[PDB]
């Protein structure tokens, strides 16, 4: 069901192009290379709360 | 906040605080980025001039990472108006960048698509604030947060002696003593998904605070991110 299964397995932003899963990051965050995982780009992204 | 539990060192990051000339908290924001805050509309009219607070958890003591800032514009939506509560939404752009550290941390702002099919439709989200914790009492003196339903549309609307406009949603409960309440207006409605917070809303009002049959109204900020985005400019 792409985005509507598990949110077709992206980290955060789910997107249905051409029958397939596109994921996308929340600014301040890289897609990563399994074109899946959001990574932060710099120190405090958004969202996240604070470890240090 | 009515019930719930105090927010843990840096559990709220995003959480800011709109300040008064004598100092004290009259509402809440969302820390969205360095420079702006995102706040009810609505609360703009409960202060001639006011500051922001970051990074505090307890406003009798000084934690050292609380941080006042001071406003540079004030972006109120035009369409806003008390007869309705209507459009409860402003952005607000600092002189200052704030400095992120522990508890201070701006939420994520989603897509709205995304965010209505899955953010919103999750069990429940996030409200925090220092406002009233009953609502006959004072505003707290430590930051709250509470984990409040998403709350049937339908089931809301007939709740409601006032008209739930497109711009609004429903969350809490219907008889739990758990609730927002007056002082956190303008304060974060956040929704987690996979350990990471998005901004879903913005507490707006209720008919008072944890009444049996009655919810909390929050902005749905999801409405309102291509004005956020254009805000986030001027
Ligand atoms: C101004 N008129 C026209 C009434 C109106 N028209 C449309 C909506 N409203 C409307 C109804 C009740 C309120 N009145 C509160 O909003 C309020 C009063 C108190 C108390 F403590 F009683 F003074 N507390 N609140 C409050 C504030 C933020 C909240 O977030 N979630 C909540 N349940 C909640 C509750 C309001 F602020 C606007």
């Amino acid at each position: 069901k792409l985005c509507s299964l598990d949110n077709g397995d992206c980290d955060q932003f789910c997107h249905e192009e051409q029958n397939s899963v596109v994921c996308s990051c929340a600014r301040g965050y890289t897609l990563a290379d399994n074109g899946k995982a959001c990574i932060p780009t710099g120190p405090y992204p958004c969202g996240k709360q604070t470890l240090e | 906040i009515v019930g719930g539990q105090e927010c843990k060192d840096g559990e709220c990051p995003w959480q800011a605080l709109l300040i008064n000339e004598e100092n004290e908290g009259f509402c809440g924001g969302t820390i969205l980025s360095e420079f702006y805050i995102l706040t009810a509309a609505h609360c703009l009219y409960q202060a001639k001039r006011f500051k922001v607070r970051v990074g505090d958890r307890n406003t009798e003591q000084e934690e050292g990472g609380e941080a006042v800032h001071e406003v540079e514009v004030v972006i109120k939506h035009n369409r806003f108006t008390k007869e309705t509560y209507d459009f409860d939404i402003a952005v607000l752009r600092l002189k200052t960048p704030i400095t992120f550290r522990m508890n201070v941390a701006p939420a994520c702002l989603p897509e709205r698509d995304w965010a209505e099919s899955t953010l919103m439709t999750q069990k429940t989200g996030i409200v925090s604030g220092f406002g009233r914790t009953h609502e006959k009492g004072r505003q707290s003196t430590r930051l709250k947060m509470l984990e409040v339903p998403y709350v049937d549309r339908n089931s809301c609307k007939l709740s409601s002696s006032f008209i739930i406009t497109q711009n609004m949603f429903c969350a809490g409960y219907d008889t739990k003593q758990e609730d927002a309440c007056q002082g956190d207006s303008g304060g974060p409605h956040v929704t987690r998904f996979k350990d990471t917070y998005f901004v879903t809303g913005i507490v707006s009002w209720g008919e008072g605070c944890a009444r049996k049959g009655k919810y909390g109204i929050y902005t749905k900020v999801t409405a309102f991110l291509k004005w956020i985005d254009r805000s986030m400019k001027t």
